[PDB]
């Protein structure tokens, strides 16, 4: 934690940075590099070959003597889905120009010279991307056809920031508080991507599944990190302060 | 000695900020920035690799040892023995004793199962709702609140020590638990009644109460195994 | 051979049954026979033996009575005689016996050390009754009584009293 | 094998690239007008001002370097910036807090996921034959043949090079006798089987496994 | 981490000021915690994705076929490429390509460059 604060006043213990002294920092190093070698062998060590057994258990008795048990026995016409190859990659560029647009603003400068000229470059996203929406009225959904927008919320999001964006020049006009946090929501424009790269909705989709296989663990780090809190309070009931 | 400081991330960003001082703020960031990536990412990872790749070495080793096997030996036999030792009390009932029956049925109804699971959310919130300066009240629906779910607690522990086997009760190493927290309870009441207490008892004689939380994952058998694993080792 | 009009039940255990463990091990499993084949079940309790059978004296009428019972259109035959099934095959009556085992031998010290310490000494008198209860196949070896538990380990003899009942 | 891992998984790397720009910008606005000011951990070396000092902030954070200290810098109640024409916010409890976990459990996925991608190498006795014996077989072979000049051409025993690990009893003769010749070695190098017809048997086996020039295979 | 363990060993009683050392056995509340949580909690974490991710990797596992060493073998038959060589023609050019061919030009630079850095 404070790893230099103690070498430091052992360097100085040893008068000061010379050849004779200063070589104390060897003791430091030597500690540090074997000393965190330790822990991670007996400690990787338990939570490896123990947590490996554990679950050979939960797999190899919870699945066979559980096999065993149970082995006892509107318009719809000339519309244009074309051109969605191109903008495939097209609208994968406005996304990541987009996110910079907004990754450029200067929040310090309230009357900025800046923000006027990128006011005008969300105007040209907000309407581009509003173009889209329409697109996908031709396509089936629009919470009709057995709800095929509903089935893909992906897509909805979609919908949710151009709607955000849309609403802030409602507001614009009253210049009220509310706007303030309203700007802030509008971040979500990067994770639109997601919808529409097919390789990166694959690793947002496996971090998921992960979390749920991890709900086991974490919910018993909750309840012991509570336990000690429980304890915490006990013996530090405001004891703490200090003029 | 500075670079090394460095890689073990404590100091990293002071240096950065003596050097920013002293040859502006442009380029030094990528020397310190690509250091902690490659200098200590890159070989946390490698070292984390190394040791998580060589522990398989020694697991697959350790499955010629038997220890999985004999743990599973262990697993299954002390399971056993619950399941066999209900025979008995289902048939030692066949003074008169029909009423040991009902309170047998209740243990393992769902309506019980739940009962002591939200005595255990009481319990928590007594607990829990600490606060530098309780109002007065409080601290005595505090005070209350500990003793009557001290009673019920112990109130159905017994009932299982009666409706269950003595021998049988002390089977189950969960079993075995509840009778520890619920006996440390006992010593807080004679302890604080008799203003024996000190700062050390009341510490642990709080854990305790604490650890009846654990009352809760019962079902769960991702943690079972982790426990039974772990106390095997 | 005939069929007797029946196919009596009888019970081996895990053991001897002339210690009190293997008792309670079937008393609780034979009630729930009868609450659940009302008047289907009937059960009978004697003390002689049935291996000399020809298809003492008290051994004579032991067989007719049965037989008596089993006229009356299952039948439960409880006896102190049978701990292995050679003991049955003696005779040729279409017996349908049930046997209790406990597959790791290691669990009947920790079940006959908790009852009471002065049978704990009798556990080799006992242990070794069920080694010998370990050699038969599946043809002497019918009924499987394997599970631990009771509800999920009688509902396994009810189903295998639907093959004529 | 661990550089050329993190090749094969670019897009787990990008998740943790969208997660700095994600909070950045979100710091960048709720506390863009904290007050710098020396003494304080947001100074003028640590602030959301621009992007670049607002994602190094982050990296910051993210390797644990007085983080709680900067937490406690944008709580509310702080002055504001002198540009601006009670200006900072309580949200910092939950952004530092939340990035802090988030942005260590995704190393956690990018570091594992490098790990059992790579596991194979990881995890290997080097007692049995692997690639890089293979590869030095390669070399000696290029120095014994240069570029697509060997078809057999083989009348001496100069790739004596094999040591313990895949003429001790002959068994090299016999080997010998039994591209062409790389897979010679593998397939008896293992020793998978010795039963006179292991050919016959592998004839059938990369007949399902594969495609390519099947002309030389036999051999 | 620290000011907060000297801010604790540092307490007297509810509502007052700090005694210097006061109790240092309160030291084993954060040691325990930090072992426990810090160290040996976050381990069975990281421990359990290593061991997560061999479950999905493994989900082809198929157990009929032999060793994955083979999978990497079989593979590498479409190996045994020309390796460009090049060996002199000219005889002039042979007498220097041996010599920085030579295993001693390969380590005689190693100690140059060695050299060149101290
Ligand atoms: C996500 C990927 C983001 C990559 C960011 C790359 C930025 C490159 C350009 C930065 C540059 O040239 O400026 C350095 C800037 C400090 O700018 P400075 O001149 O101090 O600000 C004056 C304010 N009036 O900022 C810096 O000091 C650089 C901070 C870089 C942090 C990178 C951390 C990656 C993780
Ligand atoms: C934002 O992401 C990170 C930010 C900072 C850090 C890591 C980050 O990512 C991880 C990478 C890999 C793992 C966990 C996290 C897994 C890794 C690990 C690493 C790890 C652990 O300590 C808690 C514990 C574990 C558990 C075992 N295995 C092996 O890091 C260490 C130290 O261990 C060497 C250490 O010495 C004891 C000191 C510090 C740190 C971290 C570094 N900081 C917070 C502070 C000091
Ligand atoms: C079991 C859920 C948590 C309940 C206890 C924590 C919240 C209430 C106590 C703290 C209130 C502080 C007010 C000043
Ligand atoms: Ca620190
Ligand atoms: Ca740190």
């Amino acid at each position: 934690e404070d790893w230099n604060s103690v070498m430091y006043d052992g360097i100085m213990a040893y008068g000061g940075p010379s050849f004779p002294g200063m070589l104390v920092c060897i003791y430091f190093i030597i500690l540090f590099i074997c000393g965190n070698y330790i822990l991670l062998n007996v400690f990787l060590a338990i939570a490896v070959d123990n947590l490996a057994d554990a679950e050979s258990l939960t797999s190899a008795q919870k699945e066979e003597e559980e096999e065993k048990e149970r082995k006892k026995l509107f318009r719809l016409q000339c519309h244009r889905i074309v051109n969605d190859t191109i903008f495939t990659n097209l609208i994968l560029f406005f996304i990541l120009l987009s996110s910079i647009s907004l990754a450029a603003e200067d929040p310090v400068q309230h009357t900025s010279f800046r923000n006027h000229i990128l006011f005008y470059f969300d105007i040209v996203f907000t309407t581009i991307f509003t173009l889209e929406i329409i697109l996908k009225m031709t396509a089936y959904g629009a919470f009709l056809h057995k709800g095929s927008f509903c089935r893909n919320y992906f897509n909805i999001l979609d919908l949710l920031v151009v709607s955000v964006s849309l609403i802030s020049f409602g507001i614009q006009s009253s210049a009220i508080n509310v706007v303030k946090i309203l700007r802030v929501l509008r971040v979500l424009r990067p994770l639109r991507a997601i919808n529409r790269a097919k390789g990166l909705k694959h690793v947002v989709q496996c971090v998921f599944v992960a979390i749920r296989t991890i709900g086991n663990i974490v919910i018993v780090t909750t309840l012991l990190q509570f336990m000690f809190a429980c304890i915490g309070v006990q013996l530090f009931k405001g004891k703490l302060y200090t003029c | 000695l500075t670079v090394f400081q460095c890689i073990t991330m404590e100091g990293w960003t002071d240096v950065l900020y003596w050097v920013n001082d002293a040859v502006g703020r442009d380029w030094p960031w990528i020397y310190f920035v690509t250091l902690i990536i490659i200098g200590s990412f890159f070989v946390l990872n490698l070292v984390l690799g190394v040791l998580s790749g060589e522990f398989s070495k020694e697991r697959e080793k350790a499955k010629a040892r038997g220890d999985f096997q004999k743990l599973r030996e262990k697993q299954q036999l002390e399971e056993d023995l619950k399941g066999y030792l209900d025979w008995i009390t289902q048939a030692e009932d066949i003074w008169n004793r029909f009423c040991r029956r009902k309170c047998r049925a209740a243990v393992k109804s769902n309506v019980f199962y739940w009962l002591v699971i939200f005595l255990v959310f009481l319990n928590t919130l007594t607990i829990a709702s600490e606060h530098y300066n309780q109002p007065n009240w409080l601290t005595e629906v505090q005070d209350t609140a500990n003793k009557a779910l001290l009673a019920l607690f112990t109130a159905e522990m017994l009932l299982k020590m009666y409706s269950l086997g003595l021998q049988a009760y002390f089977v189950s190493l969960f079993n075995r638990f509840d009778c520890f927290v619920v006996c440390g309870g006992i010593l807080e009441t004679i302890l604080v009644e008799t203003k024996i207490m000190s700062p050390l008892g009341i510490s642990v004689l709080r854990c305790v109460r604490l650890l009846r939380i654990f009352k809760i994952t019962r079902y769960w058998n991702s943690l079972s195994n982790l426990v039974a694993s772990l106390l095997n080792s | 051979d005939v069929v007797p009009s029946m196919r009596p039940v009888v019970l081996v255990g895990p053991s001897l049954k002339g210690y009190e463990v293997t008792d309670m091990m079937q008393k609780a499993l034979f009630d729930f026979l009868k609450h659940r084949f009302e008047g289907r079940i009937s059960i009978t309790r004697v003390t002689a033996d049935i291996s000399l059978a020809k298809r003492l004296a008290e051994v004579q009428s032991e067989i007719e009575r049965i037989f008596e019972l089993a006229r009356t259109l299952l039948v439960v035959l409880d006896a102190d005689t049978i701990n292995h099934p050679a003991q049955l095959s003696k005779t040729s009556l279409a017996p349908i016996i049930v046997y209790v085992k406990i597959s790791s031998p290691k669990v009947l010290q920790r079940l006959i050390k908790s009852r009471g310490k002065s049978q704990a000494k009798h556990l080799n008198v006992q242990m070794v009754a069920a080694d010998k209860l370990a050699q038969c196949p599946p043809e002497l070896f019918d009924v499987i009584l394997d599970e631990n538990q009771l509800e999920d380990a009688c509902e396994h003899l009810a189903d295998y009293l639907e093959a004529y009942w | 094998t661990f550089i050329k891992s993190f090749q094969a998984l670019p897009y787990v790397a990008l998740l943790i690239v969208m997660l700095f720009f994600i909070y950045a910008v979100i710091g960048m606005q709720v506390f863009g007008k904290i007050a710098l000011n020396d003494t304080t951990e947001i100074n003028r070396n640590n602030n959301f001002q621009t992007f670049p000092q607002a994602v190094l902030l982050l990296f910051r954070c993210a390797t644990g370097e007085a983080w709680q200290d900067i937490m406690l810098a944008c709580m509310p109640g702080k002055k504001c910036a002198p540009e601006s024409e009670p200006c900072g916010s309580s949200f910092a409890v939950f952004y530092f807090i939340s990035f802090y976990m988030l942005c260590a459990f995704l190393i956690i996925n990018l570091f594992v996921a490098v790990i059992m991608d790579n596991f194979d190498y990881l995890t290997r006795d080097w007692s049995i034959l692997g690639p890089h014996h293979l590869d030095e077989f390669k070399r000696i072979w290029a120095e014994y043949d240069p570029e697509a000049k060997g078809r057999i051409k083989h009348l001496d025993v100069v790739t004596l090079l094999r040591r313990i690990q895949p003429c001790p009893h002959r068994v090299a003769c016999k080997r010998l006798v039994s591209n062409a010749t790389l897979f010679a070695l593998v397939r008896t190098a293992l020793r998978i089987k010795t039963e006179g017809n292991l050919e016959q048997a592998n004839e059938e086996l990369r007949a399902i496994i594969k495609k390519l020039l099947d002309q030389v295979v036999p051999p | 981490w620290p000011e907060l363990l000297y801010r604790s060993i540092d307490s007297h009683t509810e509502d007052k000021g700090p005694i210097y050392n006061y109790r240092v056995e309160i030291s084993i509340f954060f040691i325990i915690y930090i072992i426990i949580i810090a160290f040996f909690m976050m381990n069975i974490f990281v421990g359990f994705v290593i061991v997560t991710f061999q479950e999905q990797g493994e989900q082809e596992y198929k157990n009929c076929e032999l060793d994955k060493n083979q999978r990497q073998c079989v593979e590498y038959a479409l190996k045994a490429r020309p390796l460009r060589r090049y060996i002199p023609k000219n005889q002039h050019q042979y007498k220097v390509w041996y010599v920085v061919n030579s295993t001693y030009f390969e380590y005689l630079m190693f100690v140059l460059i060695l050299l060149n850095t101290i």
